[PDB]
């Protein structure tokens, strides 16, 4: 089989930049090399065939070249809606087959999230259950620090953590942190709180609530 | 238009058997090659199978011959994947594709992919509860107020606001496997603080593996 | 193995782009260079400083 | 129609005693599928078979 | 990086 070798495995740019991904062939596939790009939630979408010709309705800021078993896909003015992630693929051959991928993020000014809390819903504790959410909104860079805190007691092990991909329109992140008790323990305690740690805030934020406060 | 839709994606046991199906339009398969391409946390992208319906001819890869077959009703304009004997590893999305269309040389239409999830463990329905906007969920004149989709398998969930009018200020986050095995998630809007109370927000969660349909109104 | 070779790379005009390389050490190590030599011709000779026993790499280009 | 080969194939498939019916079906159906990969086909039922004993 | 079935992305 041939295999398809792709460098690097994540890169970051700012918008207008030139960026440049790179998929090398285990063995010579003439140019028979296309790229595709996948969006949060999509499919693969063509944007260039044999090597270096572009797709119908792709904007020709996207670029490929071929030099012998190495191949390039350039990205010539890095805009919001270009994050994704980006894959080679053979067809010299068979089987076809594809780069390990490259994630394409941008570089954008840091922004502090908001910080919001949500008790767990009445309904929920009619069924044994009780899920605290923490939620982190519109920030960047995307790493950021939460913990819990019940009764002033660091919690550790009962909590999870989503992070949304980057969004396309103001490159920001969200996340959601989401603290799980039985009903039981949840009603044996009064003081319920989140703690983010993040580049934007000039020290962390505690968010808080008393369990039965209105 | 050209256009890819597959279908038949879903829960099946280890050593079970599913049939997805690949309906084209826009164009006739009898013109191209159609593909099954699948994409895993596993192997990444990966080749399953292509068929030449004009012709019959049919190429596999080694990882799925003898338990996966691919055909095509030309009369029907739909290619088939047939999948036996499933393991673990076969959980995927399953993308169908056409290559040779229009004489370009690669994978130039792809359906929306279909999942399918090799698993001993039972379809459940999701529990639906309200993340309530209040002073707690409040800042510069904006609120944040949401849906827990909680306890669910397997995926996916889908979930809008007031049926699809509300986009803005969205954020659905992906899905987490809690300890239970169970998926959890929550889908999350921030809207202006005094439209609370005058302006109704609901979200329309689905989860079509147990056919569960909730539209949940989140009030303060 | 599996490391993660994080990337700076630092271009003339003093733009900077983020970049990882993963694989073992030593492949992970080899793909920066390689890809820091692709980039040269366009950017100008390169100089890689390493940093963190080898797993950081500043990469400027001179243009 | 089959011919003799692709007769055979159907014929172990349809007498396995460890497949249960979904299985049994649903290799059938691949026999009709694509007859170019009847061997391969019967060689994954023997398999699954086997290790339903 | 991995793919992720719910995200249909690479997750680093």
């Amino acid at each position: 089989d041939i295999q398809m070798t792709q460098s690097p495995i994540l890169l970051s740019a700012s918008v207008g930049d030139r960026v440049t991904i790179t998929c090398r062939a285990s063995q010579d596939v003439n140019t028979a090399v296309a790229w595709y790009q996948q969006r949060t939630n999509g499919s693969p979408r063509l944007l260039i065939y044999s090597a270096s010709f572009l797709y119908s309705g792709v904007p020709s800021r996207f670029s490929g070249s071929r030099s012998g078993t190495d191949f390039t896909l350039t990205i010539s003015s890095l805009q919001p809606e270009d994050i994704a992630d980006y894959y080679c693929q053979q067809h010299y051959t068979t089987p076809p087959t594809f780069g390990a991928g490259t994630k394409v993020e941008i570089k954008r000014t840091v922004a502090a999230p908001s910080v919001f809390i949500f008790p767990p819903s009445d309904e929920q504790l009619k069924s044994g259950t009780a899920s605290v959410v923490c939620l982190l909104n519109n920030f960047y860079p995307r790493e950021a620090k939460v913990q819990w805190k019940v009764d002033n007691a660091l919690q550790s092990g009962n909590s999870q953590e989503s992070v949304t991909e980057q969004d396309s329109k103001d490159s920001t992140y969200s996340l959601s942190s989401t603290l799980t008790l039985s009903k039981a323990d949840y009603e044996k305690h009064k003081v319920y709180a989140c703690e983010v740690t993040h580049q934007g805030l000039s020290s962390p934020v505690t968010k808080s609530f008393n369990r039965g406060e209105c | 238009e050209v256009q890819l839709v597959e279908s038949g994606g879903g829960l099946v046991q280890p050593g079970g058997s599913l049939r997805l199906s690949c309906a084209a339009s826009g164009f006739n398969i009898k013109d191209t090659y159609i593909h099954w391409v699948r994409q895993s946390p596993g192997k990444g992208l990966e080749w399953v199978a292509r068929i030449y319906p004009t012709n019959g001819y049919t190429r596999y890869a080694d990882s799925v011959k003898g338990r996966f077959t691919i055909s095509a009703d030309t009369s029907k304009n739909t290619a088939y994947l047939q999948m036996n004997s499933l393991r673990a590893e076969d959980t995927a999305i399953y993308y169908c594709s056409r290559w040779g269309g229009d004489g370009f040389y690669a994978m130039d239409y792809w359906g929306q992919g279909t999942l399918v999830t090799v698993s001993s463990a039972s379809t459940k329905g999701p529990s639906v509860f309200p993340l309530a906007p209040s002073s707690k969920s409040t800042s510069g004149g904006t609120a944040a107020l949401g849906c827990l989709v909680k306890d669910y398998f397997p995926e996916p969930v889908t979930v809008s606001w007031n049926s699809g009018a509300l986009t803005s200020g969205v954020h659905t986050f992906p899905a987490v496997l809690q300890s239970s095995g169970l998926y959890s998630l929550s889908s999350v809007v921030t809207v202006p603080s005094s439209s609370l109370g005058t302006q109704t927000y609901i979200c329309n969660v689905n989860h079509k593996p147990s056919n569960t349909k909730v539209d949940k109104k989140v009030e303060p | 193995s599996e490391v993660t070779i994080k990337v700076n790379l630092i271009f003339a005009d003093g733009k900077i782009q983020t970049a990882e390389f993963k694989g073992t050490f030593e492949e992970a190590t080899a793909e920066a260079y390689r890809y820091a030599a692709l980039l040269a011709k366009v950017n100008g000779e390169y100089t890689a400083d390493l940093e963190d026993g080898g797993n950081h790499m500043n990469i400027k280009f001179a243009g | 129609s089959y011919n003799k080969d692709q007769q055979s194939a159907f014929y172990e498939i349809l007498n396995m005693p460890n497949l249960n019916e979904a299985q049994r079906n649903g290799f059938i159906q691949s026999l009709k599928d694509d007859p170019s990969q009847s061997t391969n086909v019967l060689g994954e039922a023997k398999k699954l078979n086997e290790s339903q004993a | 990086c991995q793919f992720d079935l719910s995200t249909r992305r690479l997750k680093c």
